């Protein structure tokens, strides 16, 4: 527009409805839940001490469950004797009784495996450089996108994403 | 010369002296403005306002510098802000402790806080600057201030292979913020990132030395009142001091140590899943109570986000704004103690 | 004075309880939303105050939380509320010139303004304790 | 300026949002009366609320320089209810500057060359700003002739629910109960 | 796991607990000689020394500048100066541009756009369309 | 009836029932803590006087007392409180040289100077010659604890028990002393933590 005054009321946007229906003769407390994510700092009742006053009904009463995504299950099928023939096959032949062999043999985790036994230094000199023989065959292209993915992991963990 | 007389009178002996004297203290107009900038109380005199400007690197004296005005200063600074967030935020984890501490009582804050009273430095100390001005060389890191750490035997492995340092010794050993201890002249140079460390150590040596200026002749409760008034009222989001390493691993034995149901990530929301700039809102149930949620681009971005913001709302847990302290009971005519909450400690997983 | 309802002495302390409030104060007329802390641009020099002056802020339309707000009919009750100022000073605008010309006339008149704003600091946004009223 | 401290993530995120051209009403029908005359939105009456999705402008943090416009996919366009007789009457016209290659066609004609999803198209075309963003924002316009597309699965939800469906106002208010239990 | 971050630290807010002034200095230069400073001479003996004892928390250097007009040059905390040349001027016309000074700040002039300016979060959050009833089309 | 937290280990934090990790002496798995509520009582009155048992919430005697490397922490451990406790320790000894009625001989100025010789900065000059860090030892306020037999009745995993000195137990004796301050000040207040940090730290270590 031709001057700020005139632009600030074609930009106009309303106020919400609940505070539109203003009280008369007298104050009024209403129940206003706004439609925003809540912050950290509303601590849910669960999470407070038994001692803490505060917790009380919720403002509503003052006045099935959504689609599962994650719900694992722990499971100990190894033995701390299967433990031990872990332990030998892993470092008697690190490449034929890899981690994904040991995995499945034994019914568990790939993570699990590595938590009972580590290949020899050899063996995982040769890992990481496979890796990083695979990584100089990106282009600029690529070599920045996988950066950026790399980023925003750490900055998600940051709180800044 | 005849046309250019002094401004200031000065015997000769003045550039040999470290600092000014302190009856000099009584002609400056930097003194006078910068008392009264900070509305102390004229039990404090101008000698004493001047002896808190000159820092130990200027005048190596036990007397005429910083030394032990700081020290006091430092020890009730610390004391203050320690039971405060204790008393604020008592689920804290020992980490973010140290931090929130070094966020309102380290070198940095009161660096802005000095400059926050218009206290500009002298290039070089000497008996001819004026009283005024903040003194220090930023040449001579031979100064260090007494603390309550130890030096650690392993401190040589430590900085060389890489040695652990766990969390708990940190209280008896490290400093307060838990770092460990012990970590002619030409001007035709530039700066260092050691003149820095040098230049911000002594304004905060200052700042300290104020407080126990005043804790020296006002008195214990003008020294706290001090230092709720200028440090405590400072602004400071303790969340996003918060960095996590396996979220969904914490939040599980969280659950698992006060006996809550297993957590279960569950889709609250969802829009533009086969898109390039999606909304995943995924919610941490144990049970039927919804503990935290997240809201990403990725599934499981959106169920590590939903975990930090379950972890940050157990360790932000606050009993008040503006909650009682311990400190409140030595000031006669207070109303009797409650006993305060208390935290078993940081969840400890895998 | 007028007692206050029951309905309000019973939810204020519900809404005193919440981390976070705000309120929408009103200076000679016009509503400012604002927060403890928060830094307030008038525009207008107010008369008669100067740096490190306190005000005692006594008009406010909304005191609200997240969930629950405090609406008053023209205003809320004094007695709910205590909200303060500090005057931090007085800023300046550049200043604008505005050429006032009609086409095919020479005169160009030049009008020049450069005005003064007051700046308040909210230092403190609290809500009493109304079970003794 | 307390309000607008915060993460504006989800205030900016696009939207999926449908609407089947062949599901009665009850607020863009001109017809309320009975239930059982309640009518689709017409033509231009559905194209009016199509054109405010895609500006954005039904948020509080609309601005019209920012393209803040979400998606909107529509169904059924082969039923696009229209009144009178603007199917064979209507005609749509086209000029190439060259005199003489007036180009012309009607409502009917058009939906047997391109289908209903073209005279949607140009409906929310000539509705939105004449201004560097309304190729953008029409493009966001999914329009289909019948009951299937490739974005059954961006549609928004609410507990597994899309709106729209028969149960998503329940699942709705059912996560919201359970966000009061806190500070 | 929680590791902590190192690199935040506290903001100060300048009017809570606590409130200081900012301008710390006020130079006032005049001439024995020129006449443009008749009127500043007769400012720093009627009205300058009674404005300086009631502002303790500013330093006042008197100090002459022959050849030159007079010029009130204001220091402040955040290290910027504002200088008026006040040629010319009557007393009561520098006493009312040194009570600019003391009553200003040193950030550059700005034009008037937003009233409330505040770094805290929304009490009531931003808004989402994931976190309300919904919206049909 | 809920059970005391300090007596059990949560059920579903546990793991498969075997230990993971290799251990080049078996002898040094072994290791006995107290769990017995009249030995802890005993000590906490032999060291803050009789009435101290009951000075301390239930579940706050045996958190004041527990090191982190008790049970992987999964029952809590005292390194909060310890923070707070050298804060007090460290005010009130500071205190304590300020307010000594000691005076000695002045240091004399290389350039002929006069200090400023003001009474309020006298108490301040005192530290010239007695530093806290001088009366908070380790070994001295380590030793007290073993006087008074904290080391029997204190929950810690020794890093070997044949060795307690190069496992650690001085740092984990401060780190259990600062706790038990701590907690009493935000249980009792500062007027009662600073009563007992003069008479039951101070007093004992000179």
């Amino acid at each position: 527009q031709s001057t700020a005054n005139r632009t600030k009321r074609m930009l106009n946007i309303p106020p919400h409805e609940s505070f539109l229906n203003v009280p008369v003769e007298g104050d009024r407390i209403i129940f206003n839940p706004p439609s925003s994510e809540a912050s950290v700092y509303h601590t849910p009742f669960k999470f407070l001490p038994r001692s803490d006053p505060r917790r009380r009904a919720n403002i509503y009463k003052l006045f099935d469950l959504p689609p599962v995504l994650y719900n694992p299950t722990k499971s100990y099928n190894v033995t701390p004797e299967q433990v031990e023939e872990i332990r030998e096959l892993r470092a008697k032949d690190p490449k034929k009784y890899s981690v994904t062999y040991l995995s499945n043999k034994y019914n568990c985790t790939k993570v699990f495996i590595m938590m009972c036994t580590q290949a020899p230094r050899e063996h995982q000199e040769q890992h990481k450089l496979a890796r990083a023989r695979t990584a100089e065959n990106w282009g600029p292209r690529r070599a920045a996108a996988k950066l950026d993915a790399r980023r925003r992991k750490e900055m998600l963990h940051r709180g800044e994403i | 010369n005849d046309r250019f007389p002094p401004l200031e009178p000065l015997p000769p002996a003045a550039e040999s002296l470290p600092s000014p004297l302190p009856e000099r203290a009584l002609t400056s107009a930097k003194l006078a403005a910068l008392h009264a900038r900070l509305n102390l109380s004229p039990k404090i005199p101008l000698q004493t306002l001047a002896r808190t400007l000159v820092d130990a690197s200027a005048d190596e004296n036990p007397q005429f510098n910083n030394a032990n005005l700081a020290f006091v200063g430092q020890t009730l600074i610390n004391y203050h802000i320690a039971e405060w967030l204790l008393c604020k935020y008592p689920r804290l984890p020992q980490g973010i402790l140290f931090s929130a501490m070094k966020a309102y009582a380290g070198p940095k804050p009161l660096l802005q806080i000095a400059r926050s009273w218009g206290v500009d430095t002298a290039a070089v100390p000497g008996g001819e600057v004026d009283p005024g001005l903040l003194q220090f060389d930023a040449l001579k890191p031979g100064v260090a201030i007494t603390n309550f750490g130890y030096k650690r035997t392993e401190l040589a492995y430590l900085e060389k292979f890489k040695w652990r340092r766990g969390m708990a010794s940190r209280v008896v050993l490290d400093d307060d913020f838990g770092d460990v201890v012990r970590s002619d002249v030409s001007y035709d140079r530039y700066g260092n990132p050691d003149t820095r460390a040098a230049a911000e150590r002594a304004h905060a040596y200052f700042v300290r030395a104020v407080v126990g200026a005043i804790y020296a002749h006002c008195g214990r409760e003008a020294a706290k009142a001090f230092v709720k008034a200028h440090i405590m009222s400072r602004t400071l989001d303790i969340a996003k001091l918060f960095e996590f390493k396996y979220p969904t691993r914490e939040l599980a034995a969280l659950c698992a140590r006060e006996d809550f149901e297993p957590p279960v990530a569950r889709l609250l929301s969802e829009t533009g899943r086969q898109s390039r700039t999606p909304v995943f809102v995924v919610g941490i149930y144990s049970g039927s109570d919804k503990l935290g949620e997240g809201a990403a681009s990725s599934l499981d971005h959106a169920r590590f986000k939903a975990a930090m913001n379950a972890l940050k709302a157990w360790y932000l847990y606050s009993p008040g704004e503006n909650p009682r302290v311990p400190s409140d009971m030595l000031e006669e005519g207070a109303k009797p103690w409650t006993p305060a909450y208390i935290d078993m400690g940081e969840v400890i997983s895998r | 004075q007028p007692p206050i309802s029951q309905q309000v002495k019973e939810l204020l302390p519900v809404l005193a309880a919440q981390p976070g409030h705000y309120t929408t104060i009103h200076i000679h007329g016009k509503p400012y939303l604002v927060t403890e802390g928060d830094t307030v641009k008038l525009p207008f020099k107010m008369p008669g105050v100067a740096p490190g002056d306190v005000l005692r802020l006594n008009r406010a339309s909304v005191i609200g939380s997240r969930d629950l707000t405090l609406q008053g009919a023209p205003y809320v009750d004094e007695r709910l509320f205590e909200c303060r100022a500090i005057v931090m000073g007085t800023e300046s605008e550049p200043m604008r010139v505005m050429i006032k010309k009609k086409r095919r006339c020479r005169k160009k008149k030049h009008v020049f303004s450069k005005h003064k704003y007051t700046v308040l600091r909210i230092n403190q946004l609290k809500i009493n304790d109304v079970s003794s009223l | 300026m307390s309000q607008t401290v915060g993460a504006t993530r989800l205030a900016y995120s696009r939207v999926w949002h449908h609407i089947s051209a062949v599901t009665p009403h009850p607020t863009l029908s001109t017809i309320k009366a009975p239930s059982e005359a309640i009518t689709p939105p017409s033509l231009g009456r559905l194209a009016s609320r199509i054109a405010t999705i895609l500006m954005g402008k039904h948020k509080p943090i609309w601005d019209p320089s920012t393209d803040c416009g979400d998606y909107v996919v529509v169904t059924n366009c082969a039923g696009l209810y229209t009144t009178g007789h603007k199917k064979w009457r209507k005609t749509y016209y086209r000029h190439n500057t060259r005199p003489g290659s007036l180009q012309a066609i009607t409502m009917d004609a058009l939906m047997e060359k391109h289908g209903g999803a073209e005279v949607l198209r140009k409906a929310v075309s000539g509705m939105l700003p004449k201004n560097r963003l309304r190729d953008k924002r029409l493009a966001r316009l999914k329009a289909f002739e019948g009951d299937a597309h490739p974005y059954k699965e961006n549609l928004v939800r609410f507990g597994g629910k899309v709106v729209g469906a028969p149960g998503w106002e329940e699942a709705v208010k059912a996560i919201r109960e359970a966000d009061m239990e806190r500070l | 796991t929680v590791k902590a971050l190192t690199q935040i630290s506290s903001a100060g807010r300048n009017g809570v607990g606590a409130f200081v002034l900012q301008c710390k200095k006020l130079d006032i230069h005049y001439s024995d000689w020129a006449g443009s400073s008749r009127g500043m001479n007769g400012f720093i003996k009627s009205l300058l020394p009674k404005f300086a004892a009631a502002n303790p928390q500013i330093e006042f250097v008197v100090s002459p500048r022959p050849a030159k007009h007079p010029i009130l040059m204001g220091h402040y905390i955040n290290g910027r100066t504002k200088a008026i040349c006040v040629r010319n001027m009557e007393p009561l016309e520098i006493l009312k541009k040194a009570e600019l000074l003391r009553d200003a700040s040193g950030e550059k002039p700005q034009k008037f756009k937003k009233p409330v300016t505040s770094t805290n979060p929304s009490v009531r959050g931003v808004w989402s369309p994931y976190h309300g009833q919904g919206m049909a089309v | 009836q809920p059970r005391p937290r300090w007596s059990y280990t949560p059920e579903r934090m546990k793991g498969p029932g075997f230990s993971l990790n290799l251990v080049k002496d078996p002898r040094r798995k072994q290791w006995m803590v107290n769990s017995d509520p009249a030995k802890l009582d005993a000590f906490y009155d032999a060291f803050l006087g009789q009435g101290g048992s009951r000075m301390l919430s239930e579940e706050t005697k045996w958190l004041a007392v527990t090191h982190k490397s008790f049970d992987y922490g999964r029952r809590g451990y005292n390194t909060r409180l310890a923070f707070l406790g050298r804060q007090i320790i460290a005010l009130e000894t500071t205190r304590s040289i300020l307010t000594s009625p000691v005076l000695n001989e002045p240091i004399v100025d290389k350039y002929g100077r006069t200090p400023y010789n003001h009474a309020a900065l006298a108490n301040i000059d005192k530290l010239i010659y007695t530093q806290p860090l001088d009366i908070m030892d380790k070994t001295k306020i380590a030793r007290m604890g073993i006087d008074f037999g904290l080391l029997t009745v204190m929950r810690w995993k020794p890093r070997m028990p044949e060795d307690l000195e190069s496992s650690g137990v001085v740092v984990v004796l401060n780190s259990t002393l600062f706790a038990i301050i701590g907690a009493i000040s935000l249980e009792k207040g500062a007027a009662v933590a600073q009563r007992i940090v003069r008479e039951k730290i101070l007093k004992r270590l000179g």
